[PDB]
RNA sequence: CGCGACCUCAGAUCAGACGUGGCGACCCGCUGAAUUUAAGCAUAUUAGUCAGCGGAGGAGAAGAAACUAACCAGGAUUCCCUCAGUAACGGCGAGUGAACAGGGAAGAGCCCAGCGCCGAAUCCCCGCCCCGCGGCGGGGCGCGGGACAUGUGGCGUACGGAAGACCCGCUCCCCGGCGCCGCUCGUGGGGGGCCCAAGUCCUUCUGAUCGAGGCCCAGCCCGUGGACGGUGUGAGGCCGGUAGCGGCCCCCGGCGCGCCGGGCCCGGGUCUUCCCGGAGUCGGGUUGCUUGGGAAUGCAGCCCAAAGCGGGUGGUAAACUCCAUCUAAGGCUAAAUACCGGCACGAGACCGAUAGUCAACAAGUACCGUAAGGGAAAGUUGAAAAGAACUUUGAAGAGAGAGUUCAAGAGGGCGUGAAACCGUUAAGAGGUAAACGGGUGGGGUCCGCGCAGUCCGCCCGGAGGAUUCAACCCGGCGGCGGGUCCGGCCGUGUCGGCGGCCCGGCGGAUCUUUCCCGCGCGGGGGACCGUCCCCCGACCGGCGACCGGCCGCCGCCGGGCGCAUUUCCA
RNA sequence: ACCCACCCGACCCGUCUUGAAACACGGACCAAGGAGUCUAACACGUGCGCGAGUCGGGGGCUCGCACGAAAGCCGCCGUGGCGCAAUGAAGGUGAAGGCCGGCGCGCUCGCCGGCCGAGGUGGGAUCCCGAGGCCUCUCCAGUCCGCCGAGGGCGCACCACCGGCCCGUCUCGCCCGCCGCGCCGGGGAGGUGGAGCACGAGCGCACGUGUUAGGACCCGAAAGAUGGUGAACUAUGCCUGGGC
RNA sequence: CGAAAGACUAAUCGAACCAUCUAGUAGCUGGUUCCCUCCGAAGUUUCCCUCAGGAUAGCUGGCGCUCUCGCACACGCAGUUU
RNA sequence: CCCCGGAGCCCCGCGGACGCUACGCCGCGACGAGUAGGAGGGCCGCUGCGGUGAGCCUUGAAGCCUAGGGCGCGGGCCCGGGUGGAGCCGCCGCAGGUGCAGAUCUUGGUGGUAGUAGCAAAUAUUCAAACGAGAACUUUGAAGGCCGAAGUGGAGAAGGGUU
RNA sequence: CGACUCUUAGCGGUGGAUCACUCGGCUCGUGCGUCGAUGAAGAACGCAGCUAGCUGCGAGAAUUAAUGUGAAUUGCAGGACACAUUGAUCAUCGACACUUCGAACGCACUUGCGGCCCCGGGUUCCUCCCGGGGCUACGCCUGUCUGAGCGUCGCU
């Protein structure tokens, strides 16, 4: 908000003495404004409390491995079958879910053949469900140019822009991403972790490259390697029912005794 | 009024600071802009590096730096007069002259030479005219290169 | 999307540029389409709206197959007035009834020499794109 | 008593030039508070900050060491990060508070006076010609004026310079024009103009659609275009645009080639002989301000007032002494840097008409004040004005009918139309002001019923009626699970191959310069170690990591089974 | 839940106050507006990443930014910050001890070889060992599985105590060292000051609370300062007119 | 400016008015916006140009941790008494 | 002295809820005043952003109103009907100029007071007519009155600015 | 029942909250970075067929020319134009024009007084008179012309 926004006036009290209530209030004139009420976040015309300023710490900046931790989870989680369906991509009929595809791919210049592609490989129905999800926005960014809001579609990493960003481009829904140039605003959209991608092979093979597998450094991010896991055997219910375990548990008491 | 614990301290806002405010909302816009220019700049020095002139080898001063060593600001004269170069001439081919630097010691002095003496090995002067007088080289070593040096010219590394 | 970053997609500054358009910047806005028999002659979408053309009116209550010509245009209201598409006001008298360009389809030109060029200079552009296309 | 030089001074509506005011976001020079903090206050602080005056530019200022340092030393200025809330200052309280180094952004360096040499070799203005002329210039020609020796120009300035002799190697740089060629990064520089994809297809809602299903061919078309806006609701395809190393036309810039006109005989090292520095300034004393700068950081006034192996600095006063380091008292200089004013654009997790600027509107308007100055309120009929013809009552405003509109339960301050408050209509009550909590009753308003609500669901027994089964085999498909791990793919731990090791790469302060290449160092090999991969065998976790057969079980389809069965229905 | 009736109960809220129904203040009524914010610095708590490190800025390389003024990467990855060491005003100094054997006279002092290597007491969650049961449809043999377990151990963290080491300081003492034998340098014993060491816990990011500096929860002075406008009223002087 | 009343100086005078410094400062008045749940004070200490305020103890809450054993097999602690 | 793909089960160690959003579900005891103040939970509420609901919406969004039906301890919420006429919400995250009865609060509006106070300075009006929808007030005529030439008369100055 | 009063609801008023819109703001960024004696900013007064305000312009006054565009402008009139023609209307803007105050310039601020050169009527240069035109600020520099001085000399 502006500086002077609200300060413009010259007003002084009048102080108590005059009925009234020791506001300053606008000083001399013949209009409707004077001895009115300036200054007071209250008052009509007054100055907003705390006005807002430029320097409030606008931007966030985050510790670098993290972000990559961030980076890597999302990634694991565009498998999953189970986190891809309930963020809510339409990914029944779609032959294998880390979707990586040949390289021509690369190639297409023309929508006609990028839309083609996604309907053989039946990743289609999530870009009708764009088309089904376009609407008019709620309330005031209406009048700020986020007018109209839709779905996320599927995410497509690519390695090189040989055509294809021009290609996918009008399909609505989809984001082109550069394996050497990923980004957590987009593999994990709302700050949720699935999304449908769709893997070119010279993109797929990078990823071991840029973000190194567990015996291997990442050998093109200088100093790093993936995060390590606190618990190996997830399933609980294989552990929990094993015999090892079950051997060592005295037996379950349960009766209930009620009062 | 301090309760129980803690440091004694003294922030400087008593003036009217928020009067001189500089945020920094430009810097990514400044970025950009000197890159671009200085994109333009490499451009426009069309086979001459990109980094500027060659600058000597130097030691820092103080027991603290001491040990490392950078780029300095020019070559001396001296190291100019061993090599074999006229002061005036050397601006010209791409080689910074300083001439307030003294030079103490020897071993500083000769290796700054043999900077020069190499960067006159691997440097390629186009000849002024496409007709070729002396000093100019051959028109081979000109074909295969009349490429730019990313970089700082012939990086010092301490 | 657009990438030109001269342009604007900005609400308020669209709607201003568009209201306070200027006659000659208002005269490409009243465009309207030819039909399809003109757009298979020519090798032209639509054209410039202009005093005496022949014009369907394609939407509204006024909707309808008859060939109105026009009878004038209205480039501050945005607005053109046709032959028979006309209400009679309380007092008997009719007045001309607005219709926008857009919602209109034109049958049969009014060819001057002016026009005779434009056509010609919208029809190669299309045909450069083509040839660039193919 | 003249005439003539010059000197110092006047006057011209003398000829020709410039300066004056504005703006002021940023910038330079002065000037300079007090609220305030210190829980009082006077030093301090607020603050070299507001107000005041001056002067600028697209930036300004600064800037090519009288610098840092004390190192094995750095090397103009500006800017950022850091130094650092540190050294220091301070009623040593409140509080205040730099610099060097280091890493970056950028990077560019120069010229006089003097000292000297050169016939003033220089400059300005006249006037005549040729070119050029919307940033008054080139070339030539004039016994045409003047400036200038009280010093103009070339050489030259501390990084040394000049003049000499011989060592060497050889000779393009600039401008005034006139042309002409390649339109020269947002991927054709800048500006202007004018252009360029695809449905108003079906049906159906609607006052109007832009909405909803649909559109065999793989999916209506186009899609480098599904930004945005407009158009009687919500529009990739109606229109303007949007995309595109898309088009055409203008103009202008910038750089490439040719010709002419001029200028321009422009080096380097080596040895010798010469040459060399800014005075009422430095420095001191002082008083006042200023600084973190403390026995004086910087600026001032006044007084004193210099030197030349001098002078200045070397963060505690002085003397002696060595070292180090610059060279002051003359000047110019792009760049990274700043920008709440201007012109022109772009955007927003902002505001949405008591908000957001004072100001969405005929706002710095109306209005007030002698004046300096103060300073509002105020957006919205409808898709379209189709803004109510006509009849009638009234002097008229106002009505009553009629009409327009999807609607006037939208009628020109008209979208929606809350509350306070008022009018009426209906219901109920009424001498302790009203109103309230708890508890019942009565009446109303609607709501759910029921014209039996006897509510359903299993299973069973009987009684009626109707289709094909189930049970079973047979053929097919699919699924599960299993062990023989049977056969093969798959991968964990271990051992064997030293096998990938050079046909496996990186890393290493491990080694070797027996190596190679480039100049004791750099790069590359070559050993070595660490790490990552092939070959087969063996043991073991046989792991949701899979295949193939076999087994068992399940399910579906079709075959079989026609009826004491298996269904349906009452 | 609308109205009415009746019995019982029942003073008007806000606020300052020991005390408010108060003869204490504010409040006729309704609508909209309206006050603990943001920045910086500190501290503690909590969450995440990495961990004797950590770090990201600032800068740079990748794009015309549609989304991007993002995202990514950097021998800059670390100049540098904080951290990994203190203590002294400073010159400076700077965290090891034990044991064993030998040689100097073991002199609770000086020098040479070997071994262990962050001391010890008490309490300590927890682990570990475990006599012994306690049965099995018989009399004994007898491996397997538990359940308990008297008794005994290693003892985390943490606490209390005693030792030890480093810096400052004092007191007392006796020896060593060498290019410079000196107003040189080095050690020992015993106290005592230190925001110390005694097998590390930090760094960055985020949220919370608190405390400050800022307009700093919102409203409120009397005043103070700078620069400007007024003698059309009125005060006094002067000029020129009028009136009694 | 005053034949003096601190009179008058544009309804303003024991220091005019206008704009700014200025959102001047306030240990003092006033106000300070939804629900349920759980815990729940103090007006006493010492210091203060302190007495209508701070500081510091105290009294409150929150976060915990370390242990204890009703899992036939307990140590320590108290607004008592012996 | 035999096997649960069958002991038939009050216990079943072969496999295991109707139950198991393990931030879930269930059982036993105990307890419950509260200013200032503190903490927790809010499927309480407001506005905007990333996600997400093949959400809703001209076959009627928001708002508004309702002696209609309900839920919740409560903040609040959901449905019916009316009105309205174009947008709007649920969930998971993030963000804040986020919730009013008070401030002699600010801006706007409205009451009671109230058809009340009040329309009393300076002696004065009456008759007829005209116009006119309409006359206490205009105009004309007639009468009765006042200002009483230091004027309620006739002309300027300043000031106004078309009166 | 009566009037009045209170309560609730219906409908109507008053009033303009709410909601929905937004050619306006606020913030951040980019590029450029240009006023003036050749008369600036600012002020004044003018100018439309009917026009008061806002805007736009300057006695050529809601504009002239030019270039681009290519049929309007429109509240009503009137008109033009041949929109097969420099051609309506917009845009651009290079030519032209630009009343009075204002640094503000003949001197004054009445809008008053002038001087000096030339031109037309007036004369027949007769000066008057009238009208038109061009000059007439201060400071300062380079030159130019006229000079001043018991300033310093020389010759006579
Ligand atoms: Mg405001
Ligand atoms: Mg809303
Ligand atoms: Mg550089
Ligand atoms: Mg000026
Ligand atoms: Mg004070
Ligand atoms: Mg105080
Ligand atoms: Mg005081
Ligand atoms: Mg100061
Ligand atoms: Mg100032
Ligand atoms: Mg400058
Ligand atoms: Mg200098
Ligand atoms: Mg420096
Ligand atoms: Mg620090
Ligand atoms: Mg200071
Ligand atoms: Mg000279
Ligand atoms: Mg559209
Ligand atoms: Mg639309
Ligand atoms: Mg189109
Ligand atoms: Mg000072
Ligand atoms: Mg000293
Ligand atoms: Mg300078
Ligand atoms: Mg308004
Ligand atoms: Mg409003
Ligand atoms: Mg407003
Ligand atoms: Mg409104
Ligand atoms: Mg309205
Ligand atoms: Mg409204
Ligand atoms: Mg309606
Ligand atoms: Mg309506
Ligand atoms: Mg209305
Ligand atoms: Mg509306
Ligand atoms: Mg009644
Ligand atoms: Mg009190
Ligand atoms: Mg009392
Ligand atoms: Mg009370
Ligand atoms: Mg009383
Ligand atoms: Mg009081
Ligand atoms: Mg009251
Ligand atoms: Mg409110
Ligand atoms: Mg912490
Ligand atoms: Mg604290
Ligand atoms: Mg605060
Ligand atoms: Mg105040
Ligand atoms: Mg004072
Ligand atoms: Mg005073
Ligand atoms: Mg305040
Ligand atoms: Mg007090
Ligand atoms: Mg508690
Ligand atoms: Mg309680
Ligand atoms: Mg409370
Ligand atoms: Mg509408
Ligand atoms: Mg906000
Ligand atoms: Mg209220
Ligand atoms: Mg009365
Ligand atoms: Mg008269
Ligand atoms: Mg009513
Ligand atoms: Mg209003």
């Amino acid at each position: 908000v502006s500086e002077l926004a609200g300060h413009q006036t010259s007003a002084e009290s009048w102080g108590t003495g005059r009925a009234v209530a020791r506001i300053p209030r606008v000083r001399g004139g013949g209009t409707h404004r004077s001895g009115q009420g300036a200054f007071g976040n209250m008052c009509r015309g007054g100055r907003m409390f705390a006005p807002t300023k430029t320097w409030r710490r606008w931007h966030r900046r985050v510790n670098t491995t993290q972000k990559r931790y961030a980076i890597c989870s999302a990634l694991a989680a565009s498998a999953l079958p189970a986190l891809v369906m309930s963020k809510g991509h339409r990914i029944e009929e779609v032959p294998e879910l880390p979707l990586v595809v040949e390289d021509k791919v690369e190639g297409y210049k023309k929508t006609k053949e990028a839309v083609l592609l996604l309907k053989k490989l039946k990743a289609w129905n999530d870009i009708k469900k764009v088309y089904a999800s376009q609407r008019m926005r709620a309330g005031k960014g209406k009048m700020r140019n986020r007018r109209r809001i839709q779905r996320r579609g599927p995410c497509v990493i690519y390695n090189e822009d040989n055509g294809i960003v021009k290609a996918f481009r009008n399909i609505p829904g989809i984001t082109l991403l550069n394996v050497t140039k990923l980004n957590i605003l987009k593999l994990a959209p709302g700050g949720h972790v699935g999304r449908f991608c769709i893997w070119t092979e010279s993109a797929f093979r990078k990823l071991d490259d840029l973000y190194g597998t567990w015996r291997k450094a990442a050998s093109l991010k200088s100093n790093y390697n993936l995060p390590m896991h606190k618990m190996l055997n997830t399933d609980l219910s294989r552990i929990l029912k094993s015999p090892e375990i079950q051997r060592a548990l005295r037996a379950p008491r349960k009766k209930i005794h009620r009062r | 009024a301090p309760s129980r614990n803690g440091m004694i301290l003294k922030p400087h806002f008593h003036k009217d600071w928020q009067r001189r405010v500089a945020t920094w909302f430009n810097q990514p816009a400044r970025k950009i802009r000197r890159r671009k220019a200085r994109q333009a700049r490499a451009r426009r020095i069309a086979p001459r590096p990109a980094s500027g002139p060659l600058r000597p080898i130097v030691r820092c001063p103080t027991v603290r730096y001491h040990t490392k060593v950078r780029a300095g600001r020019g070559f001396s004269l001296e190291e100019l007069r061993v090599a074999g170069i006229h002061k005036k001439v050397a601006r010209t081919i791409g080689i910074s002259v300083d001439p307030r630097r003294r030079n103490k010691s020897t071993e500083s002095l000769q290796a700054n030479v043999q900077r020069l003496k190499e960067y006159r090995s691997k440097l390629v002067l186009f000849p002024r005219k496409p007709s070729a007088p002396k000093k100019g080289d051959s028109s081979a070593e000109e074909l295969k290169l009349a490429t730019q040096l990313t970089g700082p010219v012939m990086p010092i590394r301490n | 999307m657009k990438f030109n970053p001269f342009v604007t997609s900005d609400r308020s500054k669209n709607r201003k540029r568009h209201f306070n358009a200027p006659s000659h910047i208002r005269r490409k806005i009243m465009s309207s389409p030819l039909s399809k028999e003109l757009r298979q002659k020519y090798n032209v979408r639509s054209m410039p709206i202009r005093k005496d053309d022949e014009v369907q009116v394609v939407r509204g209550h006024y909707k309808g197959q008859q060939i109105g010509k026009v009878v004038q245009v209205y480039r501050k209201k945005y607005v053109i007035y046709i032959e028979r598409v006309q209400r009679e006001k309380a007092n008997g008298t009719t007045v001309h009834v607005g219709i926008h360009p857009s919602k209109v389809v034109i049958t049969r030109l009014k060819l001057d020499k002016d026009r005779k060029k434009i056509l010609e200079r919208k029809a190669k552009s299309r045909q450069v794109g083509k040839e660039k296309g193919k």
